[PDB]
């Protein structure tokens, strides 16, 4: 049994960072070289898990979350971080067993006319959890005053948007990042890797 | 939820498609400097009017926030950025007319053409022609025709709407509770709210005044070995005991000197300084020019650039295939892109402008962590200064000889270094006192407390005892002299080039003794001295965050413009002119009559 490894890291369409896409991945064999296809890793961090020493232990859970950043917020995806995205889009919890994978997507991100499909949230009430995905999209009220639905002055609607054009630089450009969390529950594991 | 935490959201959703917009609209304009195409002027034309009313409305949203109930201060300064008025505060028809004015001043001095000698045939334009006659010549006659006859179409043309013009300025300045458009101006000089690091709109005319004051005897020993040099070459035109004729300065104005070294260059016998036989026989080119500017900036310390400004700089014409404006300028389009748009030669003066623009550069990915509002200068001189910093520093003989355009054959003496401090004094120094007088006359006309009807008569009576400049010929209040510049037609503060010198001799100074160097200010060479970097780098990443006052202080330890760093540069020149031109009367006459 192969579970989509492959498929979670060479997907057409990668989700944003404010509503991201986690895959439980279980029932499997490791198979971890799949995952070294990729070259142009631009981050391989490995908190609480040797890089090298993933084909041996097994986990009863494993889950892959999947979203594009800017090239300069990829080191918010790490535990004890804090900015935009580290506190309002995708926070990770301070022990974080796993792996954090990100490369350079400029071209099959970006477009000229620019990328705006690719939403991050800027503003919201009270900073997010561990593992936590807020997508509702009701407008902040940022004073004293109720919005009453969608609203202009001092009101302000909470996602905002990134453009992703390729002539950006390179901490502004496309960064699709994949997150392997490795969960270590009391119950018999059911993703392992291969030894003869 | 307080005002100000209010004020930080919405300067937060604003430093957002403001930088988006921006780009926007600096990519447009890139792509149109590059290509000049009808499309790209609709581009243009779509993207700014786009950006110009995001901030109208952003300006007009913030006009909420009030600042006396803000703490804290780079919220107070992005604010104070956002809700200026600008032209909103005149009326509907009063601002129409004002842009009116503005274009057709722009286009009367862009198109611009003399036509008085015989039939209007023979007209020559700015770039080529009038500047190619103004700049070499050797005929009185011919001098003053070309001088007397700008002077006198244009200024006729330009007198109408620029009184009018001054106006509804002042009028604008009034209603943005300020006291004059000079005001107005000046209050880009100001800082509020911080003890010890501080400043005023008057304190600014203030240290100028004393700032000149300082300089006036170096300018005036300049002055007087200039006259000694001009009186050989062109006899009985000028007296020995009077003051300097307007249009044999070289240019239009008299702006700069640096065109009038061929009859003032003291030692004729020994050949200048020049690299432009050995980088063309060394196969130098445009990325070759560039690489070696960006090895001088990382062996100082500044970081590399981008890998996309390689890819996406226009460096070279691509020949005449496109039509493409190559005015040097260096390009920060916003998110990352930094871009570089010259034609460049391989030529000595093209080097060092690409120095120039590097170091503007460098200076723009310094404070790129900055929100959108406070990414500039801490003053409008800063970036200038900064640049030229790398620009003199990239031409020393040391550093020459150290990249190879020099060979080692080659020696330094004291007569190469009068020559080379000789004609930077004929740059730098020869523009003070002109830019003063200039911004001192424009801020006593938006003062309004001297009268109308002797705005030429005080103009040229300033320029005779600041400058030393007397008018060739009589004139009456139907001229506009000034407004013939470019800066004064196309409303531009002047002030920055005055400043720029000091500062940027601050920096130097500054600089070189952080650096470990021993010896004359004029051969230092910042070049591999990270801790000189890294000194620079302190001020160069904050941008207008902090105040000048206190930017100026974290390079140099002082608070303000100070003249002895360029009196210390040009000591040797000084003593050099003081030593030579004792037997001949150093100033100006002040009962010279025509
Ligand atoms: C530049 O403009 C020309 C004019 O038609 C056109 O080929 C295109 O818009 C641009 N081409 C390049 C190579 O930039
Ligand atoms: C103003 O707010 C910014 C928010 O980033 C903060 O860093 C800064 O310290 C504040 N100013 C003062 C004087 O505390
Ligand atoms: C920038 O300069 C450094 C020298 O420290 C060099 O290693 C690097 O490859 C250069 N990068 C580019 C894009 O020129
Ligand atoms: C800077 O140092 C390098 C290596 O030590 C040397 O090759 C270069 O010539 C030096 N340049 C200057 C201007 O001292």
């Amino acid at each position: 049994n192969l579970c989509p490894f492959h498929e979670v890291f060479n997907a057409t369409t990668f989700a944003s960072v404010y509503a991201w896409n986690r895959k439980r991945i279980s029932n499997c064999v490791a198979d971890y070289s799949v995952i070294y296809n990729f070259a142009p890793f631009f981050a391989f961090k490995c908190y609480g898990v040797s890089p090298t020493k993933l084909n041996d232990l097994c986990f009863t859970n494993v889950y892959a979350d999947s979203f594009v950043i800017r090239g300069n917020e990829v080191s918010q995806i790490a535990p004890g971080q804090t900015g935009n995205i580290a506190d309002y889009n995708y926070k990770l919890p301070d022990d974080f067993t796993g792996c954090v994978i990100a490369w350079n997507s400029n071209k099959l991100d970006s477009k000229p006319s620019g990328n705006y499909n690719y939403l991050y949230r800027l503003l919201r009430k009270s900073k997010l959890k561990p593992f936590e995905r807020d997508i509702s999209t009701e407008i902040y009220q940022a004073g004293n005053k109720p919005c009453n639905g969608v609203a202009g002055p001092n009101c302000y609607s909470p996602l905002q948007s990134y453009g992703f054009r390729p002539t950006y630089g390179v901490g502004h450009q496309p960064y699709r990042v994949v997150v392997l969390s490795f969960e270590l529950l009391h119950a018999p594991a059911t993703v392992c890797g291969p030894k003869k | 939820s307080t005002i100000e935490e209010q004020a930080k959201t919405f300067l937060d959703k604003f430093n957002h498609e403001a930088e988006d917009l921006f780009y926007q609209s600096s990519l447009a304009s890139w792509n149109y400097n590059t290509n000049i195409t009808e499309e790209n002027v609709q581009n243009m034309n779509n993207a700014g009017d786009k950006w110009s009313a995001f901030l109208k409305e952003q300006s007009t949203l913030a006009q909420m926030y009030p600042l006396q109930e803000i703490q804290n201060l780079t919220v107070k300064l992005q604010l104070q950025a956002l809700q200026q008025n600008g032209s909103s505060v005149l009326s509907e028809d009063k601002s129409k007319r004002l842009n009116t004015i503005l274009n057709t001043m722009s286009t009367i001095y862009s198109t611009g053409k003399v036509c008085n000698p015989d039939n209007p045939q023979e007209c020559l334009l700015l770039e080529p022609g009038l500047n190619e006659i103004m700049a070499n010549s050797l005929d009185y006659n011919e001098r003053l025709w070309a001088w007397e006859s700008w002077r006198s179409e244009v200024g006729k043309q330009l007198r109408p709407l620029y009184e009018e013009y001054v106006v509804l300025k002042n009028e604008m300045a009034r209603a943005n509770h300020y006291e004059d458009y000079g005001d107005y101006w000046r209050g880009d000089y100001e800082v509020n709210g911080v003890d010890g690091y501080d400043y005023s709109r008057g304190q600014l005319i203030e240290d100028v005044e004393h700032t000149f004051e300082e300089i006036k005897p170096l300018y005036e020993h300049l002055h007087a070995y200039v006259r000694a040099k001009l009186m050989n070459a062109y006899p009985s035109y000028i007296s020995p005991i009077g003051c300097l004729p307007a249009h044999l300065l070289g240019d239009m104005w008299g702006r700069f000197w640096t065109n009038l070294y061929s009859l003032t260059v003291p030692f004729g016998q020994k050949p200048n300084i020049d690299v432009t036989d050995a980088m063309v026989d060394q196969a130098w080119d445009a990325q070759r020019i560039f690489k070696e500017a960006e090895k001088f900036f990382v062996s100082v310390g500044l970081p590399n650039m981008t890998q996309g400004f390689w890819e996406n700089s226009m460096l070279t014409d691509p020949g005449n295939v496109q039509k493409a404006v190559c005015h040097p300028t260096a390009w920060d389009l916003g998110k990352g892109d930094f871009r570089i748009l010259m034609c460049t030669k391989v030529t000595m003066d093209d080097f060092l402008t690409a120095h120039h623009e590097m170091g503007h550069i460098q200076y723009d990915m310094a404070y790129a962590a900055q929100p959108f509002l406070l990414r500039n200068g801490a003053n409008e001189g800063f970036h200038e200064a900064v640049g030229e910093i790398m620009s003199l520093s990239a031409a020393t003989p040391k550093h020459l000889k150290s990249i190879g355009l020099l060979s080692p054959d080659f020696q330094e003496d004291n007569e190469t270094e009068i020559n080379f401090l000789l004609k930077q004094a004929l740059t730098i120094v020869g523009t003070l006192p002109f830019t003063y007088m200039l911004e001192k006359w424009r801020w006593m006309v938006f003062k309004g407390e001297i009268p109308k009807d002797q705005w030429m008569k005080k103009w040229w009576e300033m320029k005779r005892e600041i400058v030393g400049v007397v008018e060739p010929v009589p004139h009456d209040e139907t001229y506009c002299d000034p407004a013939s510049l470019f800066h004064v037609s196309n409303d531009y503060s002047f002030i920055r080039y005055y400043t720029r010198t000091l500062y940027q001799f601050q920096f130097q100074e500054a600089l070189c003794q952080a650096a470990k160097h021993e010896g004359p200010l004029h051969k230092c060479d910042i070049s591999n001295s990270t801790e000189a970097g890294q000194k620079l780098f302190n001020m160069l990443r904050l941008g207008k965050s902090e105040p000048w006052t206190l930017a100026l202080e974290n390079v140099v330890g002082a608070k303000n413009m100070n003249v002895r760093p360029l009196l210390n540069y040009f000591e040797p020149l000084f003593t050099w002119l003081k030593d030579q031109n004792k037997n001949s009367f150093v100033g100006w006459s002040t009962d010279w009559s025509p």
